[PDB]
């Protein structure tokens, strides 16, 4: 099922989370249901069939649906809802389905571009016949980036590995992208580049040999 | 000139399950309820119409035994007028019922170490039994609002339920023996 | 009240392993039960459901090598898993799926009782210690420690012993393809300093008894 990546919202406004399915999925049946879950824990049910709420969740949560789409809403929001919401369906013939997840954030502080520091391979890394580019991404709110490598000017997509954004101690977020590449490949090419995209705007650094 | 074969059915080494309770028709003999009452000491022995002694003056066209195996608490259920999973779904009296129910604790028979699951129930139906009906269908029963397609799954149940008679069961979980007497001339005292 | 699960560990692609989830407060025996599962960094995925009779489902990414049971003797729900995958890596949840008897008016539906979850890794990776490359580098410079492809988790990174923790941010591993694990330190100093004042990483990788001092220099 399809939700949005991220969603905003200040503290006291109200935000809609959205959970598009198929003819199949929500669009057959009333047995949607959401969840909220935080870091390192399990989650928990807040809405089922639809638009039910478990005793003991609050009533600023509410859910509906229309069509293949369900909807979860989130009224006086509060600094607590700052989580990982997904719905769930039905999916036909005692089978279940999830959304992929949408990540709340409760604007705390004002946006914040990310910070970059690109790092060329070392000389010890290059002597032992391999090389790595570090790219080190911080101090950027909300926790949300894409991490794009390039070899002069064409895009890498190989030996790229991101990490998932991890929230600093000033509640801003860190991330890191590394680059696998060859000796050769690092001698070979006038420069390197990695491209961190956070609200749209690209910060990017560039190294060479 | 001779006996009803009453030990047919009550001496019988086999019973049904509830839910495909079985029937025996008893006709064309004599049949003296006063050496059935004190054949054994019978837990439960409970008749509607008249009494023991009272039937052995009276004929009747036809008598029948339905007999079958429950669990001790669902005794109870097999009486005129009462609810339940059995007197509901699987073996219903007619409010106006004149004839005798007997019962007897089974345990020594009918219960195995880990477990007899032979003797079944029927847990789940759309709507109650007539009196003297008897459903041994085996759909898929629908609990909620989505298709079962004709298998068990998301509240799609199959309809029997087995009784899991073990000798330690308490005493309201093991099987007894149950036979029902009915009395609508070939039968007489 | 409650659903503690077990079993969970490291395995080799090709292996199998037995999750349990032995409930408290509820009977499992009695409700319809689930295995939904959370790979590192994704969403949720639900595995396999058992309702009455013994029926059992499972989702297309599982089917033939995944079975789920219970004893009811000891309260406890199960997972059979056969032929793991690296993709099989997760997190593992256990939960109980409400179903139309819950209230009796509609058709429930949804997991309301979840376990703690128990992780499970497939990987051929062999416990290794990292190799650690130095990064060397206005008023104030960047310089670093590469810790590189080690296994498994944790690795322990300070500088200068422990005395310089200012500037430092350490960064969470990533995993790559190769199953190994690398991570980086920086520290930001004042540039004035990087002809005075000497920097060291140290890094501990207790699973490899591996402790490595490295210089980082201009």
């Amino acid at each position: 099922l399809t939700q949005p990546a991220s969603v905003s919202g200040s503290p006291g406004q109200s935000i809609t989370i959205s959970c598009t399915g198929t003819s199949s999925d929500v669009g057959s049946y009333n047995l949607v249901s959401w969840y909220q879950q935080r870091p390192g824990k399990a989650p928990k049910l807040i809405l089922y069939e639809v638009t039910k709420r478990p005793s003991g969740v609050s009533n600023r949560f509410s859910g509906s649906k229309s069509g293949n789409t369900a909807s979860l809403a989130i009224s006086g929001l509060q600094a607590e809802d700052e989580a990982d919401y997904y719905c769930c369906s039905y999916a036909g013939s005692s089978t279940w389905v999830f959304g992929g997840g949408t990540k709340l954030t409760v604007l705390g502080q004002p946006k914040a571009a990310p910070s970059v520091t690109l790092f060329p391979p070392s000389s010890e890394e290059l002597q032992a016949n391999k090389a790595t580019l570090v790219c080190l991404i911080s101090d950027f709110y909300p926790g949300a980036v894409t991490v794009a490598w390039k070899a002069d000017s064409s895009p890498v997509k190989a030996g790229v590995e991101t990490t998932t954004p991890s929230k600093q101690s000033n509640n801003k977020y860190a991330a890191s992208s590394y680059l696998s590449l060859t000796p050769e490949q690092w001698k070979s090419h006038r420069s390197y580049s990695c491209q961190v995209t956070h609200e749209g705007s690209t910060v990017e650094k560039t190294v060479a040999p | 000139t001779n006996l009803c074969p009453f030990g047919e059915v009550f001496n019988a080494t086999r019973f049904a399950s509830v839910y495909a309770w079985n029937r025996k028709r008893i006709s064309n003999c004599v049949a003296d309820y006063s050496v059935l009452y004190n054949s054994a000491s019978f837990s439960t022995f409970k008749c509607y119409g008249v009494s023991p002694t009272k039937l052995n003056d009276l004929c009747f066209t036809n008598v029948y035994a339905d007999s079958f195996v429950i669990r001790g608490d669902e005794v109870r259920q097999i009486a005129p007028g009462q609810t339940g999973k059995i007197a509901d779904y699987n073996y219903k009296l007619p409010d106006d019922f004149t004839g005798c129910v007997i019962a007897w604790n089974s345990n020594n028979l009918d219960s195995k170490v880990g477990g007899n699951y032979n003797y079944l129930y029927r847990l789940f139906r759309k709507s109650n039994l007539k009196p003297f009906e008897r459903d041994i269908s085996t759909e898929i029963y629908q609990a909620g609002s989505t298709p079962c397609n004709g298998v068990e799954g998301f509240n799609c149940y199959f309809p029997l339920q087995s009784y899991g008679f073990q000798p330690t069961n308490g005493v309201g979980y093991q099987p007894y023996r149950v036979v029902v007497l009915s009395f609508e001339a070939t039968v007489c005292g | 009240v409650q659903l503690v699960e077990s079993g969970g560990g490291l395995v080799q692609p090709g292996g199998s392993l037995r999750l349990s989830c032995a409930a408290s407060g509820v009977t499992v025996s009695s409700n319809y039960m689930s295995w939904v599962r959370q790979a590192p960094g994704k969403g949720l995925e639900w595995v396999s459901a058992v309702y009455s009779g013994g029926s059992t489902y499972y989702a297309d990414s599982v089917k033939g090598r995944f079975t789920i049971s219970r004893h009811n003797s000891k309260n406890t729900l199960y997972l059979q898993m056969k032929s793991l995958r690296p993709e099989d890596t997760a997190i593992y949840y256990c939960a109980r799926l409400i179903n139309h008897y819950y209230d009796s008016s509609g058709d429930g539906g949804a997991f309301d009782i979840w376990g703690q979850g128990t992780m499970v890794t497939v990987s051929s990776a062999s416990t290794k210690g990292p190799s650690v490359f130095p990064l060397a580098p206005g008023g104030t410079a960047a310089l670093g420690c590469l810790v590189k492809d080690y296994f498994p988790e944790p690795v322990t990174v300070s500088w200068n012993s422990g005395a310089l923790t200012s500037g430092v941010h350490t960064f969470p591993a990533v995993l790559q393809s190769s199953g190994l694990y690398s991570l980086s330190s920086v520290v930001t100093v004042p540039s004035s300093s990087l002809g005075t004042q000497t920097y060291i990483c140290n890094v501990n990788h207790k699973p490899s008894n591996t402790k490595v001092d490295k210089k980082v220099e201009p």
